[PDB]
């Protein structure tokens, strides 16, 4: 139903005016650039009163009889409608949009009065009367963008404003989700001439649950390619659903071992991704076993089939397990960030991994030794293929690799040394610069987005408010002592307790201690004089002030009271404190805290300072660190002087960066110690070592260059991804490095040849399958997803490009004799 | 190991998927499910020097003034028995 009349009942009234709390949406009309035109305002306002005043809307003003209209809409539309006073917002004239266009044109260089409340009169002095009731200034503030009327341009000439906003006269919230989820979500937009880009009904995280049940199929969907692609490499369908099998129920065990036997119970978002990432990982192991198996399987093909398997078991395990551990170890590195969600992401990636390893070493020699058991064209193709992979990794790839030989070098050279400096001097990587309440957690595309990034700084109402020029305050505290109870480590995000500390403030060097402190921090360059907070400040001070009267039980004392006077006093004073000014103090106040007894326990100064609330790193950084450095200098008495280095501010958010930027590197340095440490032991050569390190180098050098060059920040994922690299890197090095050694040949061209064409298409089928598992989360809604995908994909094409061209382009200097290790 | 996965491979392959299941059963059963309705229930440093006072000074305040015994931290209020 919801069938009332509006509020347009030729009644020049209105309802409230537009805050900020209401429900906005964001109109661009079309490649005409431009809005100021009957068929723009009319279709604007007629998708507005279509697709939001048709469902039952029961959250409203209701400020008069119409019950399913409050306000009219507060759009573009009803501010004209309300000139020349024209009831119904279809009828207009197309004459009263020339009229307020010349009265914006004629106004708009006095932009300057807030309101007039008195109907049909100014309450202060404006300087002209030809302005309707508040209808210029709410017309330009809120609805409009800046691009309009603007003094830069010359006269005579039309703006365009290809931007307008419009209000709702409901109220934002939750209740809105409904109203989204049948009427706005399916269809494009309006016709050709409005087209809707942002929405700030406030629903941008409670709905966000929704869209991720929504979007699974494309997992999913990776699956089923994944299978197809191991069939043609693996030709028995036998092997390739048992290890996709094996892979499933290596992630549910690593989840029950996660949650009850390490027994911290807290499963963040981010986990989920987990699952894509090993999907890329755990098919490689297979690719290594079942190849090497055939290979035993035409040396000694009469022997006994135990025989067989133990030389298998002998030639795989050492390398699976080298490759499994170091990424295992490049997870589990994360445990040393101070961050919760990453601390945990960590642990059960890391597990997950090596399970799948174990699996891979147990289940699956059982399913290959228990696999003892028109189509023409059909077979035929597979026979082209087979010889055509075989004449290509065999024979066209070394040659392409070897006869070259030098152009890759120089190529591969100057693309590491512009990833350097690409990462390290001129656009290194920035911290996070958005607010804790809007990270992008959707689509860069998302119409909510859109409004929280882009459109929230067009506006005036939107770019004043963020011309806030909120000084940051300074806080001390003597009661308590700083100290965290509830789960540190691997927390529960539900972890809090107080406590107590033992200090005596009735000492009277303390007072005067106390005193000197406030005087002294008056003092200082970092502080700023307001000359109004009487009590919001030093308590002992204004209660110095006020104990000066007599015959009241004490009165014209000293400084350093005996405190048998101070103790009582003190509540004898703050009742009457409490009368003059600032009738009401809540938790925050300045004022000195009391317990059960009325003895005190805590005792907390505030002041203001001169630094300005931001959020870039370096201002934040300097004045903490300047702060806490003057602060420090307590020397002062026995009691406060323990429990006294306290200092608190509205510094969350660097807390935030300066964890992330410790951690990161700290991963980093961790993850590549294991890594470096893993080839060195597998190699048993150090020139080798020497080279796969180069090669792991220029490939992280190289894929976080293109990262940050593409545009990434520093949010919760990429500091893992950082760290995921350099361990998914030297996954082909060690195994190149492996192949290479070993080979019955002994000169430098020669011996190459021979791992290239035994390992290149297990490399390459890893790598392929890697890349296609990632490559289908491009197209989804949920941000997660897309960054995995991306830098999957980025990852493996570079990783195998690198660890084959520029390894084997250099694995070939290296001497018949060689170092061979020290001497075991 | 080698002879047991080459005349027994059927037994290998059971014992796996016997302690599979029972671990997807109870990881099913006993833990309470995840959420999965607040996307940065995470992000938030703990114990670094500075978010340890940040979440002492927010407990300071959780704990406020009651009309009486608040078990926490109040103003004045314990000694407004004279009227
Ligand atoms: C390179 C690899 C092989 C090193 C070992 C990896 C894991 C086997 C380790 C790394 C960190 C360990 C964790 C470090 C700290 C904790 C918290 C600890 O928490 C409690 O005891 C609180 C709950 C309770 O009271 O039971 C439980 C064990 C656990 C998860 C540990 C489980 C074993 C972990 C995951
Ligand atoms: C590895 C990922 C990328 C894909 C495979 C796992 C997902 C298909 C699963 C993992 C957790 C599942 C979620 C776990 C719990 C819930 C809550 C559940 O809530 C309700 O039924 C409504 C009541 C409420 O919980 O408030 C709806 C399904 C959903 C979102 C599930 C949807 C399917 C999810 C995302
Ligand atoms: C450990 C290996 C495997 C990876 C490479 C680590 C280091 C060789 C590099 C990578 C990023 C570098 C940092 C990138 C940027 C800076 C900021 C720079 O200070 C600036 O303000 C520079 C830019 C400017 O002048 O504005 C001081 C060096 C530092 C910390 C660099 C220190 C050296 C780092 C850690
Ligand atoms: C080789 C791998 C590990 C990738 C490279 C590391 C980056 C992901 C991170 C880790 C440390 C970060 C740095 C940590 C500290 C700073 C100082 C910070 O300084 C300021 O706040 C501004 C100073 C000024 O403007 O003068 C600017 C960001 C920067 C260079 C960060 C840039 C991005 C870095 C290099
Ligand atoms: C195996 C090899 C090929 C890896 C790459 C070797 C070099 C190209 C890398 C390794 C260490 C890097 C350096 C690590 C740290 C720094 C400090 C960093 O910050 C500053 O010196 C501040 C300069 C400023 O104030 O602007 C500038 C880049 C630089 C010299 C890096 C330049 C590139 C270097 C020499
Ligand atoms: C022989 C081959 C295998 C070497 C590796 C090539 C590709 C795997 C990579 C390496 C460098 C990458 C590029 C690094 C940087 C960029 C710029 C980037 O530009 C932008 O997104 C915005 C640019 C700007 O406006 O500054 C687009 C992707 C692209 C071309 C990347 C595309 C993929 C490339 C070519
Ligand atoms: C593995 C063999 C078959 C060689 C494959 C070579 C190309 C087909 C690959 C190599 C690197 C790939 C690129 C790696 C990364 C990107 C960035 C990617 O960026 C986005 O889509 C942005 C997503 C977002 O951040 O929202 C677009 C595809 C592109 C250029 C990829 C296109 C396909 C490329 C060029
Ligand atoms: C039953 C559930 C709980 C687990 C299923 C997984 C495995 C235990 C199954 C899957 C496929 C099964 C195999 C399917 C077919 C055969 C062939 C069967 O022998 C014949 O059919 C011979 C026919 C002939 O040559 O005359 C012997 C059992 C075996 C190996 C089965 C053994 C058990 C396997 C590996
Ligand atoms: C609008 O107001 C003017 C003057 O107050 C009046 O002349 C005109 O008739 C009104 N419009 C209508 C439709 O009555
Ligand atoms: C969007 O769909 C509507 C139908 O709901 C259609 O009228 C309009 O032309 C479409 N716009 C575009 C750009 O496809
Ligand atoms: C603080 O006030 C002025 C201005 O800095 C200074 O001259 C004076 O000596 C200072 N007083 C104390 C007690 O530090
Ligand atoms: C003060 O606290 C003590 C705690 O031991 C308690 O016994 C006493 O009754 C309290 N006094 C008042 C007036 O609440």
């Amino acid at each position: 139903g919801s069938e009332v009349d509006w509020n347009f009942h030729k009644d020049s009234f209105f309802c409230d005016v537009p805050s900020d709390r209401y429900s906005r949406v964001v109109f661009t009309s079309s490649g005409g650039e431009t809005l100021w035109n009957l068929p723009a305002i009319k279709s604007m306002c007629n998708v507005d009163n279509s697709r939001i005043r048709s469902h039952p809307q029961f959250g409203d003003l209701c400020q008069r009889t119409t019950a399913a209209s409050c306000c009219p809409s507060w759009t573009l539309g009803n501010y004209i409608a309300i000139l020349n006073n024209r009831s119904s917002c279809q009828k207009i004239v197309e004459r009263d949009v020339s009229h307020t266009l010349k009265l914006l044109r004629t106004c708009a260089k006095h932009y300057d009065m807030a309101a007039r409340r008195k109907d049909q009169l100014k309450c202060t002095n404006v300087p002209r009367k030809c302005t309707k009731y508040n209808a210029v200034y709410q017309i330009l503030h809120y609805l409009v963008d800046k691009d309009f009327m603007t003094p830069k341009t010359a006269d005579y000439a039309t703006p365009a404003l290809k931007y307008s906003m419009l209000f709702s006269p409901t109220e934002k919230g939750e209740s809105m989700m409904n109203i989204y989820l049948d009427n706005f979500e399916n269809w494009n937009s309006s016709d050709g001439v409005t087209t809707i880009t942002g929405i700030e009904f406030g629903i941008k995280h409670s709905l966000f649950q929704d869209y991720l049940l929504m979007d699974t199929v494309y997992p999913a969907i990776a699956i089923v390619i994944v299978l197809l692609v191991m069939c043609v490499y693996t030709k028995s369908m036998f092997i390739t659903l048992m290890t996709m099998f094996a892979i499933i129920s290596s992630l549910i065990v690593s989840y029950f071992l996660y949650r009850v036997v390490f027994h911290f119970e807290f499963f963040p978002f981010m986990n989920l991704t987990a699952l894509i990432i090993l999907v890329g990982i755990g098919a490689n192991n297979a690719f290594v076993l079942c190849d090497v198996w055939n290979y035993t399987k035409f040396d000694k093909p009469h022997a006994e089939t135990s025989e067989t398997v133990s030389i298998t078991l002998q030639h795989a395990a050492l390398s699976m397990f080298v490759t499994s551990f170091t990424t295992a170890a490049a997870f589990y590195a994360n445990y040393v960030s101070n961050i919760t969600a990453i601390r945990c992401f960590g642990v059960y990636a890391g597990t997950a991994i090596l399970v799948n390893y174990v699996l891979m070493v147990t289940w699956l020699p059982a399913v290959v030794v228990l696999h003892e058991r028109a189509c023409q064209k059909c077979h035929k193709v597979l026979f082209a293929i087979s010889e055509a992979s075989r004449i290509f990794f065999e024979k066209v790839l070394p040659c392409i690799v070897i006869k070259f030989r030098y152009l890759w070098l120089f190529w591969f050279l100057a693309l590491t040394v512009g990833g350097a400096y690409i990462v390290c001097i001129n656009p290194k990587m920035k911290l996070p610069s958005l607010e804790l309440s809007e990270f992008q957690v959707f689509r860069s595309s998302h119409p909510f987005e859109r409004y929280d990034a882009e459109y929230k700084k067009l506006f005036m109402f939107e770019r004043v408010h963020h011309g806030e020029e909120l000084h940051m305050p300074i806080t001390v505290i003597w009661g308590v002592s700083p100290e965290d109870n509830g789960n540190p480590l691997n927390p529960k995000s539900k972890g809090k307790l107080t406590l107590d500390s033992s200090f005596n403030i009735a000492s009277p060097a303390s007072q005067a201690w106390i005193l000197h402190f406030c005087q002294k921090l008056r003092n200082q360059t970092f502080f700023y004089q307001t000359d109004e907070q009487d009590f919001t400040s030093c308590f002992i001070e204004t209660f110095k002030q006020w104990m000066e009267n007599q015959d009241c039980c004490c009165s014209h004392w000293s400084f350093p009271y005996k405190q048998e006077i101070f103790e009582l006093c003190i509540k004898r004073a703050i009742m009457e404190l409490e009368r003059s000014t600032g009738y009401h103090l809540d938790s925050k106040t300045p004022g000195p805290r009391f317990d059960i007894n009325d003895t005190i326990r805590a005792v907390v100064l505030e002041f203001q300072s001169t630094y300005l609330f931001t959020l870039a790193y370096e201002k934040m950084h300097q004045f903490y660190k300047e702060v806490d450095s003057w602060i420090s200098s307590e020397l002062s008495s026995a009691p406060e002087g323990l429990s006294n280095g306290w200092f608190v501010s509205n510094l969350e958010f660097y807390d935030l960066q300066d964890s992330l930027s410790d951690g990161t590197l700290i991963a980093m340095g961790l993850s590549v110690a294991v890594a470096f440490s893993v080839m060195l032991l597998t190699t048993w050569n150090i020139i080798i070592s020497l080279y796969a390190i180069i090669s792991i180098a220029g490939t992280i050098f190289v894929t976080v260059g293109s990262l940050v060059l593409l545009g990434w920040e520093l949010n919760v994922l990429e500091s893992v991804t950082i760290s995921v690299a350099v361990g998914l890197s030297v996954n082909f090095a060690v195994h190149y490095g492996v192949a290479y050694r070993l080979a019955p040949d002994p000169d430098r061209e020669g011996k190459v040849i021979f791992s290239l064409s035994r390992v290149g298409s297990a490399m390459a089928m890893a790598a392929l399958t890697t890349f296609v598992a990632g490559a289908m989360m491009m197209p989804s809604t949920v941000l997660a997803y897309t960054q995995l995908g991306t830098f999957m994909m980025l990852i493996m094409c570079i990783s195998w490009a690198f660890a084959t061209f520029f390894f084997q382009c250099m694995c070939r200097c290296l001497g018949p004799q060689g170092t061979c290790g020290q001497i075991p | 190991y080698a002879a047991l996965i080459a005349d027994w491979p059927v037994v290998v392959l059971g014992m796996c998927t016997m302690f599979i299941v029972v671990c997807a059963l109870v990881g099913v059963l006993v833990p309470e499910l995840p959420d999965f309705s607040d996307p940065l229930l995470g992000f938030e440093p703990r114990g670094t020097a500075i978010g340890q006072r940040l979440v002492t000074w927010n407990n300071m305040v959780k704990n406020t003034g009651y009309k009486a015994t608040l078990a926490n931290y109040p103003f004045k209020y314990a000694d407004e028995q004279a009227s």
